[PDB]
């Protein structure tokens, strides 16, 4: 039971430029010289590649301390960048005053050849690259009325950033710790809860509460930004506030003698929307963010670290075993404390699934005012956060796998929860892609089968709504219970927590905030295909995961390392065997899954809720077509791909001619992207012979001898650029549309 | 005292499979021992009668209730006759398969899990496929037609 | 021998060795009546032979085909048994 | 089976042997090369094609060569 | 030994009659969120007798019939579970 | 190396079970065995999945493949430092032995061996394959 | 509120019971817990924790007086906030 402690090495590296003026210092190979062109893409492939840098765990931790700390610098720099823009270079002002009619814009564009077209008649008086990151919407949600507001925060944020960049430089070249320190994974856990989201989330429900509570009530009440009292003015003035609140005349007495029903007022469990501006009330946002602060920093209670009171985790995982399962979760602790690749995986797989669920849950509860309204920033936050969480998951796979190459090891796991699962390995893969091949042909046939029954003139035996009703009768009762949550099973709730299961569609200005999402016979198709896209890339993705070591085509798979191309055409040819090679695969079908994911959503929303009221009904923007035609490929091929292209094909002349330029440049990259992939490095190599015959002639023959991409990097670049085409085709597609028809 | 259900294969570690609750739990392992494949002793054709019968019997059902005359009045004798149809080409696929799958001599052995060396399945040969596959032809016709009789005939059908 | 202890390697139990075990196969001779078991080798008294069994596919496939074209179409009334009765209409062009 | 073929280029630095994976190279007294042992392969039946030979040639170009030809079970790396 | 158990399930009258009542009696005690401080197994049982009047008629999609047996099978099925893991873990040396 | 080490009925590695273990090849074709002498006690990975103790002393151990049988062995051979030999079994029960196929690893130079499959050439001096054209022939290499 | 009130007494009598059950080592303590303990119905002390500061003859500490101040504030917060949920 070692006691947990601050330990550290005073002046572990000096800071020295010697290393930067001699590249490829971190390895061995790479650092004698460049011997041909190869060395490039090793030098960059392996930067971050710290395992394969050092043995030893302690400087492989100070590393990765220090570099968490650059990112973090980074991340402030974007953010200052972004307050900064959105305080010189927008509309942010004349956007609090007509939130409902002014496009949001924090981009201008110099006037150079001819791209000051891009800068669109956004209103306000002002003209720039409307944007889509909602954060417009986040300042208002904030408290923020004026720029500079933003402008301080902006100065902030650098400071930040260069004080990030200090403290890696700190932790590593002044007071890097032992990598007993970093081992220290109780008192991680009890600073990550209690300290970073608890006092985190508690700081915020206090801001909220005395900031942005009072100023966007004000503005709910119709109040000018530039006459509402500045935030000290509500903080410290008790008066002032109590005058929008009255709980606040009785200080703090009702939180510390557990009166807290005096704090209704404030403190709120509405549920649904605001009528005004569309988003979560703030009061219920702070409530929240209170009882969130509260259970985490209860929950940061839980472990032990040098008082023994608390847990500890290596016990609890020991323990927790059964008939099934040998040895259960022993040695996990030994895993997850001596191995960064396998915390890496876990916390991308569940950072990926966050993101995911960030994504739904802000299009269903949207949480910033104005923010449901401008349909353009929620498809793009909810696209984004698809994407982000995608990638995080195809991440989590390969760290998986590195893990399972370099850092497992048999010994400590003899019978323990993982042996186990490499011990039935084929059982595992083999049900799941059983079950792959029963979803695909199960919901393309759905698809397939109804374009043949149409292609044929027989509606009636399609699987539309009218003609075999698969009615998603599941996920309807789900939408009834929660519908009629805030009557039994929620009774304190004064609403539901989205409109989008029922009854109440909620419009702000005309469009529509909030509408209640119905589920019909498409839907069901739809999510069946989710889960068929899902469960092949699990499938892809887990089968690298478990023959990374081994297989029965190649045994000796765990000494070839992680990332290698193949082992060679025999055995019938055993390429892309290596489990980088199934994310490679395991990558290509996320992409394809997201595809599917945010056109479902972008299609649904513009079909089924967003639109506007006029009094005589919803107008919806495609007219409620997806029922009807989303049962169709053809339906999806021309209804949304032709139908909602227009925007996007149409848009040259306007503001959207760059997305129009992006359109087409990503389906480029898409294509040439299908160039590193569907080629092998032989054939280049040999143009690169006869293209080195050129200029030997010439005696303009490199130093450095060109060779071809590696075959690993072949693929590398394959799926790089692939990804990169595909999605911001359907990028520029999605704003495009979405900014166009508002 | 730490009891471990999952077990391999016959107590042998080293063969490609794990005795598990799925596998060889007695419920299990009674119903398919007792299912007319695993009846080895029995004449492969009756066997094949009964699973004819069986399949036969069901596989109708999905012509009669989604074929394309399942609305006409019709869908029963529509969905019947397409089964027959798919008894026949399973037929056909029982035949090709009796004529090349048992070519070889396969000179191991076979013995039960607790040691007892038993003879070969006769219906693991040419001659005993056929018999089962005949036995299939039957037992899928008179199912089919036992399928037509009971959706012409059962009170509660619809 | 197969069965000591952490042996599981015999050249006498070459079965046991290779683990080629009959898992829920069962020898007993006899499960159905005798007379059910007569009827249904009767009913199937021909058709054990796999060459008898390729002359009833055969000719099944000949009727049913010459069936179906010539009768079982237009009983099942098919649409397109069925004629078009309808007034037909001109392609672009004036192109019938 | 594959087709392996050993050329007089082959130093003897055992490369070749050490790579392979299933035992079809070994090295043989030769007279030819200052370290004194020539590669050859006997077990041909045995070679899968991985080619890890030819990848662990140093020679230029390859003492050992892997020619890929009829496909038996013990070529193709089955476990079934 | 490496012989599957067939006694794998450890099936006890016991346990089955614990979980199942220990779930029903709690399931079965006033409830003030429901009305007339009815039970979960309460309101459960009125559903399945009016539904149970139209018999072949089922539950319609809106009924309050889905929500009380989801409710209360999760309870009871928990309880099943965690009896016997409790039963054969206490029986077993995983407590004491 | 008089004659090659014939095979007993030496306890096999204490291993849990895997799905990765022996299929129908085993029964209709051929599978391999390894046979090694361990010094101590100790876990191994097992090439099919899953993690495996030897014991001290000889162990033995059947496989699919021969490849599986030498990729263990390797293992053994620059880890552990031991010493092991692989034999084939048939359905038939006709054991086979394998490695090293002399008694000496391949890898060591051994008085006895006779030079199979070598060309007394470089690889460019092979002919052209339209010289053996219309002949019996694998290819160039094979002249 | 005031002293002598109801919720005044509820969380005076939940930090007496607390302090007096980890006191008497009824409740899990600083030194002594079911931390590398055997079952349910009985805790060890705790070495790594054992002698960590005290003047109180059972070895009372101070963190083991915040963690049944702090518990015993959380229970007396869920039973005082029932009944003011509004319903
Ligand atoms: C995520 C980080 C980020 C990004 C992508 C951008 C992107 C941009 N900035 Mg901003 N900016 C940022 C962070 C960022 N900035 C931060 C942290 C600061 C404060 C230090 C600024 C301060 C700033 C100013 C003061 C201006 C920009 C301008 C611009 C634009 C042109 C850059 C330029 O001058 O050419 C590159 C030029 C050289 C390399 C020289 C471009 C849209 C310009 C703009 O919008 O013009 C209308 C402009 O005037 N930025
Ligand atoms: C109350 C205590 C507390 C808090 C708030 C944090 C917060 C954080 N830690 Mg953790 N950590 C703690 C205690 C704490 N830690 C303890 C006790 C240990 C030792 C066991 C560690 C060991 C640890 C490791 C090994 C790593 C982190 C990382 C992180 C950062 C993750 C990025 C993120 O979520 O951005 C949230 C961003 C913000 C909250 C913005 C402000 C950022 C600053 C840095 C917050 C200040 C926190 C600091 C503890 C207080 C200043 C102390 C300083 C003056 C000495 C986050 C800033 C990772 C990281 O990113 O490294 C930099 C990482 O690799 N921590
Ligand atoms: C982290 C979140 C956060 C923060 C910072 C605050 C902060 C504040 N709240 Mg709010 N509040 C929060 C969350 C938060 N709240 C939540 C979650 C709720 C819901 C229950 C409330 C509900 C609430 C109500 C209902 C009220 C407040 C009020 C207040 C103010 C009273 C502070 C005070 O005097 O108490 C005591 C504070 C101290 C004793 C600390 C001061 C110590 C100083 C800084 C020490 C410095 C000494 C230094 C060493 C040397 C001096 C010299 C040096 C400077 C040179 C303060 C601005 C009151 C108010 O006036 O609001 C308008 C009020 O009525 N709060
Ligand atoms: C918390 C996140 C996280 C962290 C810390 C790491 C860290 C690491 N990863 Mg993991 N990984 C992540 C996320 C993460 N990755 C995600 C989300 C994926 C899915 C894509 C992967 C997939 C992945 C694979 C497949 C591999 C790694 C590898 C590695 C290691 C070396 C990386 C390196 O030096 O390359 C430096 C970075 C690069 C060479 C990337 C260059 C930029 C690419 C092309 C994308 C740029 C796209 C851009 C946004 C579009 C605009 C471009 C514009 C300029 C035109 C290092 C341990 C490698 C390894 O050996 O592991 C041990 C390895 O093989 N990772
Ligand atoms: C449209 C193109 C396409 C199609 C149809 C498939 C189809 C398939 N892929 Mg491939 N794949 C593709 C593109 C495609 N992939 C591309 C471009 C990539 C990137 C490299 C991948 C990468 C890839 C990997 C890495 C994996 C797959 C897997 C799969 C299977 C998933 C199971 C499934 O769909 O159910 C079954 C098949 C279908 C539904 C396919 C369509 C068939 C329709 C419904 C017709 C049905 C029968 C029809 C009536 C014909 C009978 C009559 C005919 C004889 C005349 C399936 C074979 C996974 C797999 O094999 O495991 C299950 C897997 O692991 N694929
Ligand atoms: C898998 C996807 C899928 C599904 C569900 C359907 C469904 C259907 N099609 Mg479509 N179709 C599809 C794909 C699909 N099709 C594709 C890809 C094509 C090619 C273009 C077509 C072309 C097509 C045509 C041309 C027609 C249909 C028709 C039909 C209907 C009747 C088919 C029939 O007679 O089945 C017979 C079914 C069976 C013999 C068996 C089905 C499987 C059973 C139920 C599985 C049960 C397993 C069980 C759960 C396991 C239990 C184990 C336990 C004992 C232990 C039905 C609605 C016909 C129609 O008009 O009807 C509307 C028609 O004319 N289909
Ligand atoms: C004795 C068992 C039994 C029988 C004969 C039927 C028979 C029928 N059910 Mg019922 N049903 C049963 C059990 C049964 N069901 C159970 C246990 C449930 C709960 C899961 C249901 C739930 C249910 C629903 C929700 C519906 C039916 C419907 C139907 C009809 C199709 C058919 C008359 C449907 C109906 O009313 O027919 C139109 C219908 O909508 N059943
Ligand atoms: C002994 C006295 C006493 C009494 C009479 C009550 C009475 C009540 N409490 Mg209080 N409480 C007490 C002690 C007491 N509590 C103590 C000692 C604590 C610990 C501090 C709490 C902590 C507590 C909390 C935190 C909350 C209550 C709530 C409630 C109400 C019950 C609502 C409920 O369960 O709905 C039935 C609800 C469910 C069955 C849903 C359960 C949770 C779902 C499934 C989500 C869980 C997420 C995840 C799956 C969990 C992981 C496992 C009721 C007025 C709630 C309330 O007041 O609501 C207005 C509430 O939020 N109590
Ligand atoms: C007998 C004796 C004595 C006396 C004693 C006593 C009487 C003690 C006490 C003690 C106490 C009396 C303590 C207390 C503590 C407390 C605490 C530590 C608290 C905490 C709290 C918390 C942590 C909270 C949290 C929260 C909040 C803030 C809000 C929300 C909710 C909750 C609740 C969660 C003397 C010394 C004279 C001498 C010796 C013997
Ligand atoms: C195109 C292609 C190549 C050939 C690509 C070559 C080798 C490299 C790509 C070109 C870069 C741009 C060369 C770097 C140029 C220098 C950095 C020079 C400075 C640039 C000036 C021109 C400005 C492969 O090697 C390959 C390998 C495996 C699978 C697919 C492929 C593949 O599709
Ligand atoms: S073949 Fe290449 S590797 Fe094998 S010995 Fe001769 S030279 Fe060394
Ligand atoms: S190919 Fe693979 S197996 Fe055949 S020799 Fe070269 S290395 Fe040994």
């Amino acid at each position: 039971i070692k006691t947990v402690k601050i330990v550290v090495d005073r002046d572990p590296v000096p800071t020295s430029f010697e290393k930067w003026a001699k590249p490829g210092h971190f390895s061995r190979t790479l650092a004698k010289g460049p011997a041909t062109t190869t060395w490039v893409w090793d030098l960059h492939a392996d930067a971050h590649d710290f395992d394969s840098h050092t043995t030893d765990l302690e400087d492989i931790s100070r590393k990765v301390f220090s570099a968490h700390f650059g990112q973090l610098g980074v991340i402030f720099i974007w953010l200052s960048g972004m307050y900064f823009h959105g305080a010189r270079f927008s509309n942010y002002e004349a956007w609090l005053s007509d939130p409902t009619h002014i496009k949001p814009s924090a981009q201008v564009v110099w006037p150079i050849v001819g791209q000051e077209i891009l800068n669109g008649d956004v209103g306000g008086g002002f003209q720039g690259v409307q944007i889509t990151s909602g954060f417009f919407q986040l300042w208002r949600g904030s408290g923020i009325t004026s720029e500079l507001q933003l402008y301080s925060t902006a100065i902030g944020a650098l400071i930040c950033a260069g004080l990030m960049f200090f403290a890696g430089w700190w932790h590593y070249h002044k007071a890097a710790p032992k990598l007993e320190w970093f081992q220290n994974v109780e008192s991680m856990m009890n600073h990550h809860l209690a300290g970073l989201l608890g006092l985190g989330s508690l700081a915020w429900a206090g801001h909220q509460i005395h900031i942005a509570l009072p100023v966007n009530t004000l503005l709910d009440a119709g109040v000018d930004p530039k006459e509402i009292p500045l935030p000290h003015e509500f903080m410290l003035n008790r008066a002032l506030m109590a005058e929008l609140y009255p709980s606040f005349a009785k200080g703090l007495t009702p939180f510390f003698t557990f009166n807290w029903t005096e704090y209704s007022d404030f403190l709120t469990f509405r549920g649904g929307l605001n009528p005004v501006t569309g988003g979560l009330w703030l009061t219920d946002m702070a409530h929240h963010h209170l009882a969130i602060a509260v259970l985490f920093l209860v929950a940061g209670h839980q472990y032990r670290t040098n008082w023994g009171i608390g847990h500890s985790m290596k016990e609890i995982l020991e323990a927790h075993k059964g008939p099934f399962t040998g040895e259960g979760h022993k040695g996990l602790y030994e895993i997850l404390t001596t191995s960064w690749h396998a915390q890496l995986a876990i916390n991308l797989a569940l950072m990926g699934s966050l993101s995911i669920i960030v994504s739904h849950h802000m299009y269903s509860m949207p949480p910033y005012p104005y923010l449901a309204t401008d349909y353009g920033t929620q498809l793009s936050l909810f696209t984004h956060h698809m994407w982000i969480g995608g990638f995080c998951i195809c991440g989590a796979a390969a760290h998986a796998a590195i893990f399972m190459v370099r850092d497992y090891d048999p010994a400590t796991n003899y019978n323990n929860v993982l042996d186990r699962v490499l011990r039935h390995r084929d059982a595992i893969i083999s049900h799941l892609n059983w079950v792959c091949i029963f979803l695909g042909f199960h919901s393309f046939g759905l698809y397939i089968h109804n374009d043949t029954m149409s292609a044929l003139g027989r509606p009636q035996d399609m699987f539309s709504d009218t003609a075999i009703q698969l009615q998603p009768i599941f996920a309807q009762f789900v939408q009834h219970t929660h519908a009629l949550a805030p009557e039994l099973t929620a009774p304190t709730a004064a609403g539901s927590t989205s409109a989008s299961w029922g009854g109440d569609i909620v419009a702000v200005g005309g469009k529509i905030a909030m509408m209640p999402i119905s589920l019909g016979t498409s839907d069901f198709m739809v999510h069946h295909i989710h889960a068929f896209t899902i469960h092949v890339t699990v499938l892809i993705l887990l089968k690298g995961v478990l023959f990374a070591r081994s297989s029965r085509l190649i045994p000796d798979k765990a000494n070839l390392g992680f990332r290698f191309p193949c082992d060679g055409p025999g055995r019938g040819g055993t390429c892309q065997v290596s489990a980088w090679d199934h994310v490679f695969l395991g990558l290509f079908w996320m992409y394809n899954s997201i595809s599917i994911v945010i056109f479902h959503f972008s299609w649904k929303m513009q079909s089924d809720v967003w639109g506007s009221v006029t009094g005589n009904g919803v107008s919806h923007i495609t007219g409620g077509n997806f029922a009807q035609s989303a049962n169709t490929i053809n339906g999806w091929l021309r209804d949304f791909l032709w139908a909602q292209s227009s925007q996007v094909i149409q848009s040259y002349g306007s503001a959207l001619s760059a997305y129009g330029l992006i359109f087409l440049g990503a389906h480029f990259i898409w294509a040439f992207s299908l160039m590193f992939l569907f080629s092998g490095r032989g054939y280049w190599q040999e143009l690169i012979e006869s293209i080195v015959w050129a200029h030997n002639k010439l005696k303009v023959a490199p130093a450095i001898q060109p060779r071809a991409l590696s075959i690993t990097q072949g693929r590398a670049v394959g799926v790089a650029h692939y990804l990169l085409g595909g999605i911001a085709t359907t990028w520029s597609f999605f704003l495009a549309r979405i900014i166009a028809v508002g | 005292d730490k009891v471990q259900i999952v077990k391999p294969i016959n107590g042998d570690p080293f063969i490609g499979m794990l005795e598990t609750p799925v596998t060889s739990s007695p419920d299990v392992a009674n119903f398919l021992s007792n299912l007319p494949a695993y009846r080895t002793g029995v004449a492969p054709l009756l066997r094949g009668v009964e699973v004819g019968l069986a399949h036969g019997f069901f596989v109708t059902g999905p012509f009669i209730k989604l074929g394309p005359l399942r609305s006409t009045d019709a869908a029963e004798l529509a969905g019947c006759l397409s089964g027959a149809g798919l008894v026949l080409i399973l037929t056909a696929c029982l035949s090709i398969y009796g004529a090349t799958a048992f070519q070889r001599e396969e000179v191991v052995g076979l013995k039960t899990l607790s040691g007892r060396t038993i003879a070969k399945d006769p219906l693991q040969s040419s001659e005993g496929w056929a018999s089962f596959t005949s036995g299939w032809l039957v037992g899928g016709l008179s199912g089919v037609a036992w399928s037509y009789v009971l959706t012409q005939v059962l009170p509660y059908y619809s | 021998k197969y069965g000591d202890e952490s042996v599981y390697f015999d050249l006498s139990d070459v079965e046991a060795t290779t683990g080629s075990w009959d898992v829920y196969g069962v020898d007993s001779a006899s499960r159905y009546p005798e007379q059910q078991a007569a009827f249904f080798e009767a009913a199937a008294q021909g058709l054990g032979r796999r060459e008898a069994v390729y002359s009833v596919l055969a000719v099944s496939a000949g009727l049913l085909t010459v069936a179906y074209g010539v009768k079982g179409a237009k009983d099942a009334k098919l649409p397109i048994t069925v004629g078009p009765q309808q007034p037909a209409q001109v392609g672009p062009r004036d192109r019938i | 089976s594959h087709a392996v073929k050993i050329y007089d280029t082959c130093i003897g630095c055992t490369q070749c042997v050490r790579a392979c994976p299933t035992d079809v190279l070994e090295m043989v007294p030769w007279d030819g090369c200052k370290a004194g042992q020539i590669a050859s392969a006997p077990r041909t039946e045995d070679c899968v094609g991985c080619k890890r030979c030819e990848a662990a040639c140093p020679t230029d170009f390859l003492s050992v060569r892997v020619y890929l030809g009829s496909e038996t079970t013990r070529s193709m790396g089955l476990a079934y | 030994d490496l012989k599957f158990d067939d006694d794998w399930k450890k099936s006890n009258v016991a346990v089955h009659l614990a979980s199942l009542f220990g779930w029903v009696i709690p399931s079965a005690s006033p409830c003030p969120a429901f009305p007339d401080n009815a039970s979960l197994f309460k309101v459960f049982s009125d559903r399945i007798s009016e539904n149970l009047a139209h018999f072949p008629t089922g539950p319609s999609a809106d009924d309050p019939i889905w929500l009380y047996m989801l409710t209360w099978h999760m309870g009871l099925f928990a309880c099943m579970m965690f009896g016997q893991i409790g039963v054969q873990a206490r029986k077993q040396g995983y407590f004491g | 190396w008089t004659a090659p080490k014939l095979d007993p009925n030496t306890p096999s590695p204490i291993f849990g079970g895997s799905t990765g273990g022996l299929l129908r090849k085993a029964q209709v074709e051929e599978f391999y065995v390894l046979t090694w002498e361990a010094k101590k006690e100790a876990i191994f990975e097992m090439p099919t999945g899953g993690a495996a103790i030897m014991r001290k002393g000889p162990n033995l151990l059947k496989l699919a493949r021969k490849e599986q049988c030498l990729a263990l062995l390797n293992t053994f051979r620059s880890k552990m430092k031991l010493d092991g030999c692989i034999y084939r079994v048939f359905p038939s029960g006709e054991v086979q032995y394998l490695h090293p196929k002399d008694g000496v690893y391949p890898e060591k130079v051994n008085k006895g061996r006779v030079g199979a499959n070598q060309n007394m050439r470089s690889i460019g001096k092979n002919t052209n394959p339209a010289k053996i054209k219309f002949q019996g022939k694998l290819g160039p290499f094979e002249v | 509120w005031s002293i002598g009130s109801t919720e005044n007494m509820i969380v005076c009598f939940n930090t007496t019971a607390i302090l007096g059950a980890m006191r008497f080592g009824l409740m899990p303590s600083v030194k002594k817990n079911f931390n590398g303990a055997s079952s349910h119905t009985a805790m060890v002390e705790q070495a790594n924790a054992k002698t960590i500061g005290s003047r109180d003859p059972s070895g009372f500490t101070a963190v083991d007086v915040l963690a049944g101040g702090s518990l015993a504030t959380i229970i007396s917060a869920g039973e005082i906030l029932a009944g003011q949920v509004p319903y």
